[PDB]
RNA sequence: CGGGCUUGAGUUCAGUGGCGGCAGGCGGAAUUCGUGGUGUAGCGGUGAAAUGCAUAGAUAUCACGAGGAACUCCGAUGCGAAGGCAGCUUGCCAUACUGCGACUGACACUGAAGCACGAAGGCGUGGGUAUCAAACAGGAUUAGAUACCCUGGUAGUCCACGCAGUAAACGAUGAUUACUAGGAGUUUGCUCAAGCUUCACAGCGAAAGCGUUAAGUAAUCCACCUGGGGAG
RNA sequence: ACUAUAGCUUUACAUUGUAUUGGAUACUAACUCGCGGGCGAGGACACUGUAUGGUGGGUAGUUU
RNA sequence: CCGGUGCUGGUAAAAGCCCCAGUAAACGGCG
RNA sequence: GGCUCCCAA
């Protein structure tokens, strides 16, 4: 769900912002929090190598159990809570033995629900399985790549990846950009897709709320100088020509995958 | 409170006593939604009129039984989390036909 | 023996060797007639009789011309074991 | 409507003398009333059965009638059995 | 069912229908 | 009331190719020509007959 | 105005339905694309051709993988206020017809304003995208071809929510009630009553024609017309 | 514009081995990655060194 | 508008190049 | 200050 702001402002009359509704707790689990350090997009030379990162809101960090190890042992959800870190919920469940932890929060998953991980786990929402469990159709998010690595591939807000068919011992699955496939059968994936889709339905209106966000400005190429940028240079506009970055990279169509990958074995067709 | 029939078929690929254990999981998950047992047959093994998922085979049976009229979403449920039935149907028999 | 015809053309693959009647040499008004279906029968059969092998039709598409080649590849070399149907749309796409 | 002979027989029984009177005012009424409103916790979820909305529609339109009639011959009946069900909204 | 009569209102919706369009994206 | 079941009694409505028959090539009524086809249909959703 | 009656109207009960509505699941044929076997001089299209695909490897043919749309035979009849409704199954609703020796007692008809629904095409946001296909591109025929024919092809056609409110939205025939002749079929409930369509008395009509489903005989209310263009 | 060149990229040799009907397949033991404090997934490829052919105003020295 | 320029494809002891196909909310053109 | 509300948490 959104909600649309009045036109009371002229920065006010293009916001859209999320109603919050799935949210039941609003302060966090105070021994999964962590305070974070910024970067302001430089690395340990403190030398900036990556651009327009910088400021924004005091965030802390929650730990997201993207292994679930604790197979057999039952776990009840808690609270849905709202993670500054990812685009998606976040859910407090409480194991049986006293642990506690966050997941990331799939579409359909409620307070007092009762979430289990393993091979002996059902295939409902929430559970966390092996995918040779998995029976071959369903919706799943949370997709290792390696047997007992963590959760890598569907995480984002309202995206879901499809298990369509098995081949011995991989699996094909068709993933949010298109691609389809193989991964092992011993990988785990979580049942259902992730929640708050309603995500990309957000404006925000202003410039402010980027600079909230810990976004700084970015500026085009073509109106720098050619000491600058390749792109750069003029009087008047001028349209740079072909476009391309500050390295003169090509802009319109050069693919840049690796062509010698070991993992093109492992797919079947190709979007990206 | 309603008459109803399912027939169902299992892989020939599956074994005799994991289809009669198949059957008794379905048996026991219609009885626990709570309902009583008219009959239960078993067609048996048989060729089937056109391919089903690559075999030409497999084994009917069937079971005729009396139930709520809400058990029926948790047996299709149950039907589409088992991958060993390959085909499904149910039906409701009126006065005349029961 | 796939015979493959239509409103236009009438092709014939063994499996191996083929023939149709733009290949005999009929162009228009003329691929879809007897005469045309039984020489490109004819010139497939002169291959298949010298190949060893001695079958069943599989005439799919509605032509003028399909019992010509099923009787010349029958007369020619092997004969035709079976004539099986296989022409083939319950209410499909909008044409 | 679950609308059980059971039901109707309940409903008759507390609207009206003895069970036999299926086919008075203040039965009617309540047969209509108790329809109407799971008729509407019906279309509450099917959002797109304008037939159901319709013959909700025709039943509103018979218990106003129902209600002119008891109008017509008196008015105590009338405040008791508005009183009663909870009518004017 | 003369046919006559339509072809009057057929050509005057024409027109109409024309007239519209030559002012439609024209600001 | 015909069971879908014993389709060799199904088999007598059909032709060679297994289509259903026209009433008027049967006789029968409407309703009777209804019910066969209805289990006519029953079977074939359960490997019962060609389609 | 004050009482009564049950025939009209409605409620209950039993029987008989149904391409009636909404929602969730399941399907085979055809067809599209991708990846691999066989195989090579054409395929496709037309009145005749050409534009197009094809030896840096087509049509055809055998497989595996990923998808979208439509429901052959039954099938002409039935349902719905109308628009409309057709693969199989289930759930939740609505509704109709027939009767009861059950009930209430004129509670009825119509209806200016208003409200609801309302084919196709069209608009907005998000999905999806196989076929067909406006616009557009090329090839033909013609004096010309801004068309008819052929090859491509984007919106659209599909789904969800929201707008829009139009049609040869037609039976070119508003609703209700009562009465008045025969033939030929058909469906359901059992010779009878509902419904479904064409010949046809009286009568009506300018005529074609309508004729128990009236455009006949009568009563109640609503809508609309007053020569053709201009002009919806 | 002329000449180079970082980077990217092609092949050969080294790292680098074994079998079967050569150039394909297969194997595991070099080599790489993940998990736990051996197991799993790959695999003679990938990576890197030497040589070689392309590309290279990204960079440099110059000429005009 | 895919003609041109870019881009995506199908010698030491094979890349390229050619050719053909696609791409203009790519640079660009619309006498 | 508890407290209320809000999202940038
Ligand atoms: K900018
Ligand atoms: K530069
Ligand atoms: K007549
Ligand atoms: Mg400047
Ligand atoms: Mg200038
Ligand atoms: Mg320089
Ligand atoms: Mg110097
Ligand atoms: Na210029």
């Amino acid at each position: 769900g959104i909600r649309k702001l009045k036109p009371t402002t002229p920065g006010q009359r293009h916001k859209v912002i999320g109603a919050f509704d799935k949210i039941t707790a609003s302060t966090p689990e105070k021994s999964l929090v962590v305070g974070k350090k910024k970067t302001g997009g430089r690395n340990n030379t403190g030398k900036m190598t990556m651009r327009y990162i910088g400021g924004g809101h005091k965030q802390k960090y929650r730990f997201i159990d993207f292994k679930r190890t604790k197979d057999g042992i039952p776990a009840t959800v808690k609270t849905i809570e709202y993670d500054p870190n990812r685009s998606s919920r976040i859910a407090l469940l409480y194991y049986a033995d006293g642990a506690k932890a966050y997941i990331i929060a799939p579409d359909g998953l409620e307070v007092g629900h009762t979430v289990m991980s393993g091979s002996e786990a059902a295939p409902e929402v929430g559970n966390a399985l092996p995918l040779a469990n998995i029976p071959v159709g369903t919706i799943i998010h949370n997709i290792e790549l390696r047997p007992g690595q963590g959760a890598k591939m569907v995480r984002s807000a309202g995206s879901f990846a499809q298990l369509t068919s098995r081949e011995g011992t991989y699996v094909v699955i068709k993933m949010p950009s298109g691609e389809v496939r193989r991964i092992l059968s011993t990988c785990k994936a979580t049942i259902g897709s992730v929640g708050n889709s309603d995500h990309a339905l957000e404006k925000s209106g202003k410039a402010g709320r980027s600079r909230w966000l810990g976004r700084r400005p970015h500026n085009r190429g073509v109106v720098m100088n050619p000491v600058d940028h390749p792109m750069g240079g003029g009087e008047g506009r001028q349209s740079g020509g072909h476009p391309r970055s500050r390295k003169g990279l090509y802009a319109k169509g050069l693919k840049t995958r690796a062509p010698k990958k070991h993992s093109s074995k492992y797919i079947i067709e190709r979007r990206k | 409170m309603n008459n109803y029939e399912t027939v169902f078929i299992l892989t020939p690929v599956l074994s005799d006593a994991q289809m009669k254990e198949a059957v008794d999981k379905f048996t026991g998950l219609l009885k626990q939604e709570g309902a009583v047992i008219v009959n239960e047959e078993n067609w048996g093994l048989r060729k089937l009129a056109y391919p089903i998922q690559k075999k030409s085979t497999g084994f009917y049976q069937l079971v005729e039984f009396q139930a709520n009229p809400d058990v029926i979403a948790k047996l299709e449920t149950n039907f589409r989390r088992d991958e060993r039935v390959i085909r499904f149907l149910t039906f409701r028999q009126d006065k005349f036909a029961a | 023996a796939h015979i493959h015809s239509s409103f236009n053309n009438i092709i014939i693959s063994l499996a191996i060797s083929w023939s149709s009647a733009g290949k005999m040499g009929f162009r228009s008004s003329k691929k879809n007639t007897p005469y045309a279906a039984q020489m490109a029968a004819q010139d497939c059969a002169k291959v298949a009789y010298d190949m060893g092998l001695r079958v069943t039709v599989y005439v799919k598409g509605p032509g003028n011309g399909r019992e010509s080649a099923i009787r010349t590849i029958h007369g020619a070399g092997i004969e035709v074991m079976e004539i099986i149907d296989v022409t083939p749309p319950h209410n499909g796409c909008r044409p | 409507m679950y609308l059980d002979s059971a039901k109707k027989a309940e409903l008759f029984e507390k609207y009206g003398k003895s069970v036999k009177d299926t086919g008075s005012p203040e039965s009617q009424i309540a047969l209509f009333t108790f329809r109407i409103a799971h008729l509407t916790e019906h279309l509450r979820q099917n959002k797109k059965d304008f037939a159901t909305e319709r013959s909700l529609k025709m039943l509103v339109g018979k218990r106003r009638r129902m209600l002119d009639y008891l109008i017509k011959v008196d008015i105590e009946r009338y405040r008791a059995i508005i009183k009663e069900l909870g009518i004017r909204r | 069912p003369n046919g006559k009569k339509r072809k009057r209102h057929k050509m005057a919706t024409h027109k109409r229908k024309k007239r519209l369009k030559k002012n439609r994206h024209k600001k | 009331y015909i069971d879908y079941k014993d389709p060799e009694f199904l088999k007598k409505f059909l032709n060679e190719q297994g289509k259903i028959l026209p009433r008027r090539i049967t006789g029968t009524s409407l309703k009777f020509q209804r019910r066969v086809a209805q289990a006519v249909k029953r079977a074939r959703h359960l490997a019962l007959l060609p389609y």
